[PDB]
DNA sequence: ATTTTTTTTTTTT
């Protein structure tokens, strides 16, 4: 025992354990102590702390632990397994066996463009935006071997005398150490990665980054697309002095005390009955079908009676399967078409926020990702976007102005959901409850639309599987042409229109509306009542069943709900003749 | 060493006593300036060194490395003897006589050197070492050799951990680093000795001299010539595999696209008192391109493409556009040859490329480590932050090259999909092109999209135009043979080096915004022309028929610093559009003449 | 060591000078107060005043010393010095002639040898 | 054997 300084016991000698028992004040709740006892409500096997109680206790240890932190934390492992195991039993009647835990630390941040040898082996707060990282494989700490039969005591998370020798004379040097892993221990890993900030010249420079090391409990916690504050360690991996013209080496860090950002109102993504009153006692009003014809364009005029046909769209129809095979097309889609200038871009762009979707078109997902990664050259996939749309739907332009490769998967999803693969020798036959809104700047507008059928030069199929195709124009109406000539200076100027539609009776509140829907589309198996008009006009019946869930009713009739019929007469005049 | 006795004394004799320029020499204050700047890069000029002791030129380059260390130690011994205060938290610089590329040689190794180069694509940033700690395997006591050690071994069985530990251990801690990023060299296309071998060589920088370089851009260096630590030493092939390495001491700008005038300040007033009024559409324009006679149209034309790029985000929609866009159809025979020269010297950002045969397919992202031969290259779009791509013979390029360019005009950006990494590239840039037509050399008032065949979704993004059909006009041709002789008889307003002050200030200060001043007129140019200019060649009216006008009528007034506007300079710019737009339509054309001569 | 270590048949690690030292260990030393060269490299095809049936102007390879360097350009006629010498190879492919070594005999990875030709020069006259 | 590339053929309305 080296009782001069750097003393090897102090912490577990008495100090930190007992400070923790000094973490003990009146209200009889001032504790970092029964924290684990509420972890033992489940056996989470970890605990949280600060770095500003030790400051509230002393000014002596905070500059001390920073030298040997990753030593202190397994010192704390020892502290715990000595302490709580005292608490596993008052008097001699309880202990099955001990176990192991982790500790979580946490104040004020830093950046990355300032940190080097000067601040090495030092614990820091910084922030970026995550990119991607690995899964979880494996680790352990100890086991033993035939050759000596001693535990594989390792400090850090070389390779040895034989000791299969003392049988009289015989030696056996040169290392016959054959590990017996059934004797072993075990830990976790992820090996993480992130990119530095988006505000600190990532443009004229390139973004630098960090490599990381997860341990026990902290994987399955973090997916990229996030923004975090963390602590780590400033360490490297190689040893030294035609690479390295003299001595060059590589950067990384560790994991310690992540604390993430959960910024406010994004996260009904990852992580009341009064609101149900708001749902229903508003739903009792029979004023929602055509009321919201001034809603989905909270800043635009037009599409009014076509917003009348969105009212059925997202609510969906019904996948009324049968005793025999089918799972027919409950899902429903739309088509729109016309020239630029009608703001149909912004119509889809602003719609992004209004359940799950993406808005890109042509040459810039698609199909599968049957490629490799870095890690022992695996081949593992990413799927399609029926993957990413199975109740979520999409709004996507430029069918025609996109590669002709990824067009067998259009009929292989809109008609049947008859999806399949053959890249490697197999049919991953995934499926999904998908639907789509379509837009285009296709050939020659209303001069083409009203008359016959020549829009796409490969198929007439695109009028069959969809129904509601209402034209986009830049019609000349001189009374409104000047308005739309000055419907574009208020848009062009002054940055005012954030929530101008908020005052409206019930044609706003994005969150409540999305939740309106995402309850509504999970009520029951609604239907209708007893009650060129050909087979795919009729196969509109989806909209018939829709008004059950639009009035949030079970049932409805044909011709009160032929509102849809009278709205479809907008489309049928395009391709009646 | 012995002579270093004198050197330190001779240094300390000048860094705070030798003075020019009427006292208080900077060095007495430079130290503390950088000290309060947390910067640590004390700079020197060899001129003043030479003024002190010209003996400082020839005991130096027996080893220029000792000069810099001997200077760094005077620094340390001056810093904390006076500022022991901030001792708990150096290198120096010199920056003056030029030597040339391919003149450093066999003989110019490791001496006093002053040398130049240019940048291109290279690697990221990384750290290096200084210090020897390895031991702890037997006893592993604290031993502590007394230096940070670069390439030094003793390896005893006796070393103070009970003079033991012939075997070995290694540390991964308590370990100094120093960032570093690699270069790529280039040499100028101005100072060409006619197509000799293209310059690229191993050259180096260091931690503080880092994170500043950019491709195809230049920076003058002090520099000193050395070689790689070991260039392929074994009884081997009929040549050694040798390269040679240069390393940076001070980096000194060659470009200065920013403010360029250091301690010109006498002529600076002539810019804003002569390029500020609405007459400057004649003053600044008389000198617009006074080279040859024809086509004063293009003088007015090209003067305003040079001018802008902006956020001014409208209401909550997105970023809308910040770019310029030009294109012409001519015939070689036209005087269209010099298509990119001068205002790109005005341009703070831009990069050149002639036509297909030499057009960029780069216009492809992975991420690697660096073993031997690891590089990748592609499009210049980060570059050209309000810069230009300077081109002739554009019509041959690749549709997918045009994809980025259409996206640059559409969403101010490009959009990668289905790749390993999906990194991006933002497009705040400008474009110039000089293609040739289909079926010949020019097709008449018959349609223009098929006069030269670009495609549908691409050209709608493009903005500026100038077109030359040209029949004969004689007096100017006799003037032009007179111009031939007298221009071949060089027997041997805004000031010329200050016009750039206009790109600095004009676009900078006044950025007017307006309500609809009379812009229901453009409701007419919508609707009337949807009924007037109907079927001759007569589609082309869009939002960019006016959004382009915001792009450039504003430039036309921004020339003036008006700050508030009626229709005057706006439609004077649309006097380009009365001139530019008319060009694309059938000889039943004067629907524009009727419909705009009031807007003329 | 002001000796002649400039060979292709060269070794930086050598044995000793005065005492007995190792036979693999090495220092690295004064590459700074010393004497050097500079050179370049080309290829060249057969002449056109000489043109035979069948055969073609094959390519042949040279390094030349410094004061001749970069004083040339495509398209000239010469009377060089053609002092042909061989490769001191490092490894060979399809060089399956004798495979051997200067290895002592036996009593109480290796190297191989197959070369190819080159040329060299000392003097020029563009004609 | 793969990574970073380029043409010269292989076969054409
Ligand atoms: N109006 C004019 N003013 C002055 N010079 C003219 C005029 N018209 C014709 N020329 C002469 O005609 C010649 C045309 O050929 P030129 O060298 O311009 O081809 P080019 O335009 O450079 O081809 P490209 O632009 O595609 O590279 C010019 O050298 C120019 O001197
Ligand atoms: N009624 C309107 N209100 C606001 N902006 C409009 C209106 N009509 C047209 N616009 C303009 O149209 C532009 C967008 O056109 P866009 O939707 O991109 O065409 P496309 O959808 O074919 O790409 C916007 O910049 C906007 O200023």
């Amino acid at each position: 025992n080296q009782q001069d300084a750097q003393i090897n016991l102090q912490a577990v000698k008495k100090k930190y354990k007992e400070f923790i028992r000094t973490f003990n004040e009146e209200n009889f709740f001032y504790k970092y102590r029964d924290t684990l006892k509420r972890n033992y409500l489940n056996g989470r096997y970890f605990l949280e702390i600060e770095m500003e109680d030790l400051v509230g206790f002393d000014e002596t240890l905070a500059d001390k632990l920073n030298k040997q932190p990753t030593e202190h934390l397994e010192i704390f492992e020892e502290a715990a397994r000595e302490v709580a195991d005292e608490i596993t039993a008052p008097r001699p009647e309880h202990e099955e066996h001990m176990h192991d835990i982790q500790i979580l630390l946490s104040a004020n941040p830093t950046n990355i463009r300032q940190l080097k040898s000067d601040c090495v082996s030092k614990l820091v707060k910084i922030a970026g935006i995550i990119v991607a990282a690995s899964g979880i494989s494996a680790k352990a700490t100890r086991m033993s071997i035939q050759c000596l039969s001693c535990s594989t005591v390792i400090p850090n998370l070389y390779a040895l005398k034989c000791n299969t020798e003392q049988a009289g004379r015989p030696k056996c040097p040169l290392d016959p150490f054959f590990i017996m892993p059934d004797k072993c221990k075990c830990v976790d890993f992820q090996t993480l990665k992130l990119q530095e900030l988006p505000d600190f010249v990532p443009q004229g420079e390139i973004p630098r980054h960090l490599q990381l090391f997860c341990d026990r409990s902290l994987c399955e916690r973090v997916v990229p697309g996030n923004r975090v504050l963390i602590q780590g360690i400033y360490s490297i991996r190689k040893v030294g002095k035609e690479k390295a013209v003299v001595g060059v080496r590589a950067p990384y860090m560790r994991v310690v005390g992540i604390t993430v950002d959960s910024e406010g109102a994004g996260a009904i993504s990852r992580y009341t009955s009064d609101e149900e009153e708001h749902f229903r006692r508003m739903a009792a009003s029979g004023d929602i079908y055509e009321r919201l014809s001034q809603s989905l364009a909270p800043s635009i005029f037009g599409s009014r009676d076509i917003k009348k046909a969105i009212t059925c769209m997202l609510f969906g129809g019904s996948r009324k399967r049968l005793p025999d095979g089918l799972c027919r097309r409950g899902d429903i889609n739309v088509l729109l078409l016309g020239d630029p200038g009608t703001a149909k871009s912004q119509l889809l762009k602003f719609v992004e926020k209004v359940p799950i979707a993406v808005y890109t078109s042509g040459k810039g997902s698609s199909t599968a990702s049957v490629m490799k990664d870095p890690q022992t050259r695996n081949f593992v996939m990413e799927g399609g976007a029926m993957v990413l749309a199975d109740g979520g739907v999409v709004c996507i332009d430029e069918f025609d102005k996109m590669r002709e490769d990824d067009r067998v998967a259009i009929h292989e999803a809109m008609e049947q959901q008859t999806i399949s693969i053959a890249k490697a020798g197999i049919t991953t036959t995934l499926n999904s409850r998908c639907s789509v809104l379509a837009a285009a700047n296709s050939i020659f507008g209303r001069w083409d639309d009203t008359k016959g059928e020549e829009n796409i030069d490969f198929m007439p199929t695109i009028l069959s599987r969809f129904d509601m195709i209402f034209i986009v124009k830049d019609i000349h109406d001189e009374s409104r042409d000047i308005t739309l000539a000055k419907h574009i200076i208020n848009v062009h100027l002054s940055s005012n229109k954030s929530a101008p539609s908020e005052p409206a009776e019930g044609e706003i509140s994005l969150s409540t509306f999305k939740k309106y829907i995402h309850y509504c589309r999970t009520h029951c198996g609604p239907r209708l009542s007893e009650a060129p008009i050909t087979v795919r006009q009729l196969e509109v019946i989806r909209i018939s069943e829709s008004l059950a869930k639009i009035r949030l009713q079970p049932f409805a009739t044909d011709e009160h709900v032929n509102e849809a019929l009278r709205l479809f007469q907008v489309s049928t005049l395009d391709a009646a003749m | 060493l012995g002579p270093r006795t004198e050197i330190a004394n001779r240094f300390q004799s000048f860094l705070r006593t030798f003075v020019d320029e009427r006292g208080a020499y900077t060095y007495r204050d430079r130290i503390r300036r950088m000290c309060e700047q947390n910067m640590s890069s004390f700079v020197v000029s060899y001129t003043d060194l030479a003024n002190k002791e010209h003996v400082l030129a020839y005991f130096l380059p027996e080893a220029p490395f000792q000069m810099l260390e001997i200077f760094d130690k005077v620094a340390k011994d001056m810093v904390l003897s006076i500022f022991p205060t901030y001792e708990r938290v150096i290198h120096v610089r010199i920056s003056p006589l030029i030597e040339e590329l391919r003149t450093f040689r066999k003989l110019h190794l490791n001496q006093l050197v002053r040398t130049l180069g240019v940048v291109t694509a290279t690697t990221g940033v990384l750290p290096q070492l200084s210090v020897i700690k390895y031991d702890c395997v037997k006893c592993g006591y604290v031993l502590g050799p007394f230096v940070q050690s670069q390439n030094t071994e003793i390896k005893p069985g006796s070393c103070p951990e009970c003079q033991s530990t012939g075997p070995f251990s290694i540390n991964m801690e308590q370990t100094l680093y120093r960032n570093y990023q690699k270069i790529t060299l280039q040499e100028s296309p101005g100072r060409i000795p006619a197509g000799r071998i293209p310059r690229s060589k191993d050259v180096i920088l260091l931690a503080d001299l880092c994170d500043q370089c950019k491709p195809g851009d230049e920076l003058e260096v002090t520099g000193i010539y050395t070689n790689n630590y070991d260039g392929s030493l074994n009884t081997d092939q009929g040549f050694p595999v040798f390269a040679t390495v240069i390393i940076a001491n001070h980096v000194v700008v060659k470009d200065s696209k920013q403010v360029v005038q250091s301690l010109t300040d006498e002529d600076i007033a002539t810019i804003q008192k002569l390029s500020k009024d609405p007459r400057i559409v004649e003053r600044v324009v008389a000198s617009m391109a006074p080279s040859i006679y024809g086509h004063d149209y293009i003088k007015r034309a090209l003067a305003l493409a040079l001018f802008g790029g902006e956020s001014k985000n409208p209401g909550e929609k997105h970023k809308v556009r910040g770019d310029i866009n030009l294109l012409i159809c001519g015939d070689p025979g036209t005087a269209k040859s010099q298509f990119l020269k001068y205002t790109e010297k005005v341009a703070p950002r831009a990069v050149f490329t002639t036509g297909q045969g030499a057009s960029a397919v780069g216009l492809y992202v992975r991420r690697n480590p660096v073993s031997r031969e690891w590089t990748l290259e592609a499009g210049a779009l980060v570059l050209a932050d309000q810069g230009v791509c300077l081109i002739d013979e554009f019509d041959k390029m690749n549709d997918q090259d045009r994809t980025s360019i259409h996206e640059a005009m559409e969403q101010q950006s490009i959009s990668i999909s289905k790749a390993g990494i999906v990194t991006s590239l933002q497009a705040r840039c400008t474009v110039i092109a000089a293609a040739n037509p289909i079926g010949g050399r020019y097709d008449p008032s018959m349609t223009f999209s098929e006069n030269v065949n670009l495609s549908e979704p691409i050209l709608s993004r493009f903005d500026v135009l100038c077109v030359v059909k040209d029949e004969f006009d004689p007096m100017q041709d006799q003037q032009l043979a007179k111009f031939v002789v007298h221009s071949h008889m060089k027997h041997h307003e805004i000031p010329q080096d200050l016009l750039r002050q206009y790109i600095v200030y004009a676009k900078e200060n006044i950025r007017p915004k307006l309500t609809n001043i009379d812009e229901d007129k453009i409701a007419k140019m919508y609707a009337q022309l949807r009924q007037e200019s109907f079927a001759t060649g007569s589609l082309p009216i869009t939002v960019r028929h006016i959004e382009s006008v915001i792009r450039m009528s504003e430039a036309h007034a921004r020339m003036h610093l008006r700050e508030n506007v009626m229709e005057a300079d706006v439609s004077m710019a649309i006097r380009m559009m009365l001139e530019s737009f008319i060009e694309a339509q059938k000889f039943s054309v004067m629907k524009k003449m009727r419909s705009t001569f009031q807007k003329y | 060591i002001r000796n002649v270590e400039q060979q292709f048949k060269f070794t930086n690690p050598t044995i000793c000078r005065n005492p007995v030292c190792s036979n693999r260990k090495r220092f690295m030393l004064d590459v700074e107060k010393s004497l050097f060269l500079d050179f370049q490299k080309i290829r060249i095809q057969e002449t056109q005043a000489e043109l035979p049936r069948g055969c073609i102007p094959r390519a042949v390879e040279i390094i030349l010393r410094s004061e001749l360097v970069e004083t040339v350009q495509a398209g000239d006629r010469y009377d060089f010095t053609g002092t042909l010498i061989v490769v001191p190879d490092v490894s060979v492919l399809a060089g399956v002639g004798t495979r051997a070594e200067n290895s002592s005999r036996h009593k109480p990875g290796m190297r191989e040898l197959n070369y190819r030709m080159a040329f060299l020069a000392c003097s020029v006259q563009a004609t």
